[PDB]
């Protein structure tokens, strides 16, 4: 009863490879193409919101989620696989950083954590790895804005800009074409709009598309007043409008 | 009642009557002499028609309420409304167990349709008893003779009220810890009816 | 190896066949059902199928009242049905107990959503072959429809149906909603919403229903609930009046 | 095939059957024969003590779990020893806890579901011994039989292990005789002696091979071996 | 593929546990046994297969009680049910302990199936070889359920498990139509004995004994007790005449 | 169906009670309830036809129209039952004509089953189709 599977559910191929992992990237690469761009002024990530039904209210799910007010990320993979991670991801941050450090981690460590997680999901018995990889937008003071891609392998690494999921390649291609060090976010946004529209086969609009940025600290979102030090979240999700707005900025 | 949590005091009393049961208590919550909250609502819903008078530590009772209520809720979410008794059963455990951690006397009063109102005492002893009516809390002392004499069964809705109100006021008068205002709550076939009575009323009875 | 289908592990494609097969178990009960957010309300209708006399037919529901506010319809086997509601039952009071206010519907969904993803990821854990749709009229979100899958995947719905013939009513309402253009059925009497539904259930199912034919429930503000056969009959009568 | 369906006690046959049980069931008849019977007065065990060699000793098939309660075995002794010990606790336990003798009835109840757990629980296996159990109590002398299937029964008499049928048939044939032999353990016994002779095949019962036990009204569970079996031989 | 059959918790490509289905194999393999929701109460009846003279009649009694108001009977592994019986016998007192009240049959029900459903949830957790007719008078009237190793039970105005069910299924369905009114437990007592013999006729080949019990809000006064003695003999004679 | 016959037969007089003197419901309520959409004893379509004809002969073929208009709406005994009466009705509307042709003309698309398709009884609903057409012609 219980679990009698304690043994690593992925094993070294005769080639040493880990098939399930290598199978995960499949479903990972399967993911609805999601992009991210670390700009000068900030970071923006984007992906199309895939509705399985108009009855289904697309907005009611979010393929991007803030982790810390300056950090949010997107995935390509199973929405569920995306689901629980953030909870931990958010949770661990408070616990394993904030509740220690009274503040929100440098994205790197926050990144570092979930990477470790999936490795467990990789190596642990009775478990499989997750079906998502993670484009991670974050800004911390000393490390500034940060753009991180993480796999079910937990393999993680920075980007200047990037995309994952289904059509990521030609996007990244177009991105690499498009990208410069100096990309302004709206540019990058527009760029992503360009970029994502490419990977967007279905309806392309704000309601169909998910854009979030790491912007400036957002005192409008401070939700209180009278604390100078706290200037709000840097992370921001753009509106369908702001998209549809910037979709006219196309 | 650990040091630093607030002291309810007053006197909690509930009377099953001709239409059901009514709960009553004072609103006064004292810290030593200092009434912390004079307006406190000490009568409490574990269940729509099943209710409780809380004495002992609020922090005890206050939590205790959430507990049983949570269960009854879930229980109801499963098996529907438990009996008013069935709720106290839940309490009885807690009391009869955590009693050594627990300061709660509780009148469990609830209206069943079938059985009309149901008074259930749970002193801190973890013992449980159904009564025609119950009184507890500080001034309950002074008024035992009063209530006992001046109680009757199937008293009308109001007969319950002021006799209780007198009972309470006496306690409130007599007790220092009993006061604020009289909150009464009627549990009948009709339903839950919360009542309030201001000192300028019940002080004079 | 080929166990990849027997168990939850990424297929060579990164696919989970038990999941995909749990999906089979979903309509394996072959009950078609719907969830429609009325204007005020949310209403859920389903096929009450009474194959036997020896049944106590009354006992038969896949629509389950989760909370005060929240009910849910199950699409899937009654053991697995009876399970998740139980599972759901806890979280509510739990949430409420913990959080002092009742659980919002989707929270349960998101909650219950988490659950299979576990079993999805938890090999020995099998996911459940029930499809679940939670509904309430949320103090925040008002009328609400949240359907979840054996995969822990879930979303909000302007409305939904579910069952073998789901697509049909799906089209129907999609037709009617693309028609009606508003997320909810706009009716103040859930009755109408029901009557609307039973129509559009009768409509897309092309299927007239007796009052014993229908599992019928209504999520209303602060109270999810269902109907007796008579409100159903009332509808059957009421719906027989529009037509 | 079966190696598919047999290997796991957790795994039904396509017919919904547990071959391990059936296997354990096999070790049953594999076990040495032994016999038991009851009157309403007394309940008698009659066992065939098998040895390894003559140099070896003779495996005893009979167990005393209690004054009012003792049993006999066929199939795997180690299981029963536990169970017996386990059981021994119970009468003890009861008479410990309640000062109450375990009902031979209530006894049989125990091991059943106890065995049932061996069954339904993967990673494990059933016990390898079915049991004949004589007991006397407030309800009188009771001979009960257990199956590693978990299944238990009170019989007026019975036998198990190898070819118990011969006795069994004869016993089932003998039925009303011994059950009416009352306050006469001896003929209750000698019935079994005859019974076991029925399912005696290879050789005759001996001082060493014949084992005998009886519990009865005022007969506590009492085992007879050797010279104790000598006179009944 | 295959092997879906082998491991319990596995969903076969059809989304099915064949073990459970194989459990059902053992289930129907059970001795025919029936139960009857009657007017005040429910009635439980099962053939007791007599395999030999040495069988001490009336001793081995398949129907077991939970609390005193819950009678139960099952076709399948006798250890399974008993195992679950105590498992049930737990919950009531358990429930009754917490809730001070003996448990409602329906309350009492869902407990079991979930527990049973567990026996689905793992490939090793071999479900129970039993389906079980059970119920009784509870806070409101009788109830009668019969639970599948699946974890499926429902409300059953009558129920039958074992081989001879179909002999009974009609017979019950008959009395359903014979008595959509209801039935005195004693007539259910009478009817069942027939039905069982009739159910027995599927198994007719060998001698058998007949265990019948019941929960009559009237007679047991909201309790479960066994059909016994003369009314038992009555129902028998009743039946044993009507079998002719 | 004894009562289905009997209560009809009971309504028979009960109709003829207020028929000779409505009792339109006497006849009706019986099968109205009993068969309704959900058969109790069901009845003969006659028991419903009985109604209709006791309606018909007695009532306005005007009202009977509107009557059957509604009777159609609940159930009948079947998509068939009434509409046979409804068919002979058309002869009787033509046992009426002018406005009772126009009443027939009413009956036309009241429910198709006279000129057109709800029932399959085109062997009739085609008739009134042309039959009114024959008038529509005129």
């Amino acid at each position: 009863m219980t679990d009698r599977y304690s043994f690593s559910l992925t094993t070294f191929s005769p080639s040493g490879k880990l098939g399930q992992i290598d199978y995960a990237l499949t479903a990972v690469k399967q993911g609805v193409t999601s992009l991210g761009i670390k700009a000068t002024n900030g970071v923006v990530i984007a992906t199309e919101k895939k509705s399985s039904s108009p009855l289904a209210m697309s907005e009611t799910l979010s393929k991007v989620s803030l982790l810390t007010p300056d950090i949010g990320a997107v995935y390509s993979g199973m929405g569920p696989d995306y689901r629980v991670l953030v909870d931990k991801s958010r949770k661990v941050a408070h616990t394993s950083y904030k509740r220690i450090y009274g503040e929100y981690p440098p994205t790197k460590l926050l990144v570092s954590e979930v990477a470790k997680i999936m490795q467990e999901a990789t190596q642990s018995g009775g478990v499989r790895p997750f079906g998502v990889s993670l484009l991670i937008a974050g800004h911390d003071e000393f490390n500034g804005f940060s753009l991180y891609q993480v796999d079910p392998s937990g393999s993680y690494f920075p980007w200047k800009a990037t995309a994952i999921g289904k059509g990521s390649v030609a996007a990244k291609t177009f991105l690499e074409k498009r990208w410069n060090d100096e990309l302004e976010l709206e540019d990058a946004i527009h760029i992503a709009l360009l970029t994502l529209k490419e990977s967007v086969e279905g309806e392309f609009n704000g309601d169909t598309i998910e854009l979030a940025i790491i912007g400036d600290e957002n005192p409008d979102l401070l939700g209180y007043t009278g604390i100078p030090t706290d200037k709000g979240p840097r992370f921001r999700k753009l509106t369908s409008q702001e998209i549809n707005d910037r979709l006219e900025a196309l | 009642l650990k040091k630093g949590e607030v002291s309810l005091g007053t006197s909690i009393m509930a009377v099953t009557f001709k239409d059901g049961v009514i709960l009553g208590a004072d609103s006064r919550t004292t810290t030593g002499a200092y009434i912390a909250n004079r307006v406190t609502d000490k009568l409490t819903r574990v269940h729509d028609k099943i209710w409780c008078c809380r004495s002992g530590s609020a922090a005890d009772t206050q939590a205790i309420a959430d507990i049983v209520q949570y269960h009854l809720e879930l229980y109801t979410s499963q098996y529907g409304t438990p009996s008013t008794e069935t709720a106290a059963s839940v309490f009885k455990e807690l009391c009869y167990e955590n009693k050594d951690n627990l300061t709660a006397g509780i009148i469990v009063a609830g209206y069943d349709d079938k059985n009309k109102g149901e008074v259930y005492t749970i002193p801190l002893g973890g013992s449980v008893h159904k009564l025609p009516y119950a009184i507890a809390g500080s001034g309950s002392t002074f008024i035992y003779g009063y209530c006992d004499k001046n109680f009757r069964e199937n008293m009308s809705k109001e007969e319950t009220v002021d006799f209780i109100k007198h009972s309470l006021s006496q306690a409130i008068k007599w007790d220092g810890s009993s006061g604020g205002v009289i909150r009464m709550v009627v549990l009948t076939a009709a339903g839950v009816e919360r009542l309030i009575f201001y000192p300028d009323e019940y002080e004079q009875l | 190896a080929g166990y990849d289908r027997h168990i939850t592990i990424f297929s060579p494609e990164g696919r989970l066949y038990q999941v995909e097969y749990a999906f089979k178990a979903t309509n394996q009960t072959n009950i078609n059902s719907l969830a429609v957010r009325g204007k005020d309300c949310t209403v859920v209708i389903s096929q009450k199928k009474v194959p036997d006399k020896l049944l106590d037919p009354t006992t038969v529901s896949y629509i389950f009242c989760i909370s005060r506010t929240i009910g849910m319809v199950v699409n899937g086997p009654i053991p697995d049905a009876r399970n998740a509601a139980l599972r759901a039952k806890a979280e509510a009071a739990e949430f409420r107990y913990k959080y002092g206010y009742d659980m919002p519907c989707d929270v349960l969904a998101k909650r219950m959503a988490n659950l299979s993803q576990i079993y999805t990821q938890r090999a020995y854990m099998r996911p459940l072959g029930v499809i679940l749709t939670f509904v309430s009229v949320d103090e925040e979100l008002g009328p609400s429809i949240y359907k979840t899958d054996p995969a822990g995947y879930y979303v909000g719905y302007k409305a939904t149906a579910t069952g073998p013939k789901q697509q049909e009513i799906t089209t129907n309402l999609e037709n009617h909603f693309k028609k009606s253009k508003i997320d909810h059925i706009n009716e103040e009497s859930w009755e109408k919403v029901v009557e609307f539904a039973i129509t559009h259930m009768i409509d897309a199912l092309g299927t007239e229903f007796s009052k014993n034919d229908l599992e019928v429930g209504v999520a209303t503000k602060d109270k999810f609930f269902t109907l007796s056969a008579e409100n159903i009959e009332e509808r059957l009568v009421a719906i027989a009046e529009q037509d | 095939f079966r190696n598919n369906y047999d290997g796991d006690t957790v795994t039904f046959s396509p017919t919904g059957r547990l071959f391990q049980v059936e296997y354990a069931l096999e070790a049953i008849k594999q076990g040495s024969v032994t016999v038991g019977l009851r009157s309403n007065t007394h309940a008698v065990l009659v066992a065939l003590k098998r040895n390894a060699d003559e140099l070896s000793s003779y495996q005893k098939k009979i167990i005393k779990c209690d004054e009012h309660m003792g049993l006999s075995l066929a199939g795997l002794a180690p299981d029963a020893r536990v169970l017996s010990n386990y059981l021994r606790q119970q009468c003890n336990y009861s008479s410990l806890v309640f000062n109450r003798k375990l009902a031979v009835e209530r006894a049989g109840h125990l091991l059943c579901d106890k065995a049932q757990k061996n069954t339904q629980s993967y990673g494990g296996r059933p016990y390898g011994v079915g049991l004949l159990i004589i007991g006397y109590d407030k309800s009188g002398a009771h001979l009960l039989e257990f199956q590693p299937s978990g299944n238990v029964t009170e019989l007026y008499g019975t036998a198990i292990g190898a070819r118990s049928q011969g006795a069994k048939t004869y016993l089932e044939r003998t039925l009303d005789t011994f059950i009416k032999i009352d306050g006469n353990p001896d003929e209750l016994i000698k019935a079994g002696v005859e019974a076991i002779s029925q399912s005696l095949r290879d050789e005759s019962l001996t001082v060493d091979n014949l084992s005998i036990a009886i519990v009865g009204k005022d007969t506590p569970f009492t085992i007879y071996d050797g010279e104790a079996v000598a006179k009944y031989i | 593929g295959t092997g879906y059959d082998l491991s319990n918790s596995v969903f076969s490509p059809d989304g099915r546990n064949f073990q459970v289905e194989y459990a059902v194999k053992a289930v129907e393999n059970g001795t025919t046994s029936i139960g009857i929701k009657c007017n005040d109460g429910v009635v439980f009846a099962v053939e007791k297969l007599i395999t030999s003279k040495l069988l001490v009649p009336q001793k081995n009694v398949k129907i077991q009680v939970v609390d005193r108001h819950i009678g139960c009977v099952y076709s399948g592994l006798i250890p399974d049910g008993r195992h679950l019986v105590n498992r049930g016998r737990e919950e009531a007192a358990s429930f009754k302990k917490l809730y001070k009240t003996p448990i409602p049959i329906p309350a009492f029900a869902d407990r079991l199936g979930q527990y049973v459903q567990a026996h689905t949830l793992y490939n090793s957790v071999r479900p129970f070889g039993v389906s079980t007719i059970f119920g009784g008078v509870d806070k409101n009237g009788a109830h009668l359920y019969m639970l599948e190793p699946s974890g499926s039970y429902w409300g059953y105005k009558g129920a039958a498990t074992g081989k001879g069910r179909q002999s009974a299924k009609a017979e019950l369905e008959k009395l359903v139509d014979h008595h959509p009114e209801g039935l005195s437990a004693r007539e259910a007592v009478k009817q069942a004995a027939k039905i069982i013999y009739l159910a027995h006729e599927d198994n007719k080949e060998k001698d058998f004994e007949l265990e019948i019990s019941w929960c009559s809000l009237s007679e047991t006064n909201g309790l479960h007790k066994f059909v016994k003695g003369d009314l038992l003999q009555e129902a028998i004679d009743f039946a044993q005449k009507e079998i002719n | 169906a004894d009562k289905d016959y009997s209560q009809i037969l009971k309504e028979e007089f009960p109709k003829i009670d207020s028929l000779a003197q409505n009792s339109a419901l006497d006849q009706l309520l019986v099968l109205e309830k009993k068969t309704r959409q959900a058969s109790d004893l069901a009845s003969s379509k006659e028991v419903l036809a009985k109604i209709v004809d006791l309606l018909a002969s007695r009532n306005k073929w005007d009202d009977l129209n509107e009557q059957l208009t509604l009777l159609s709406k609940k159930h009948g005994q079947l998509k068939l039952s009434i509409q046979y009466m409804i068919q002979k009705v058309m002869e009787y509307l033509k046992s009426s004509k002018s406005l009772d042709l126009n009443t027939r003309i009413s009956v036309i698309e009241t429910i198709r089953v006279v000129t057109e398709n709800k029932i399959f009884v085109e062997v009739e609903r085609a008739r009134v189709t042309k039959d009114l057409v024959e008038i529509k012609k005129e």
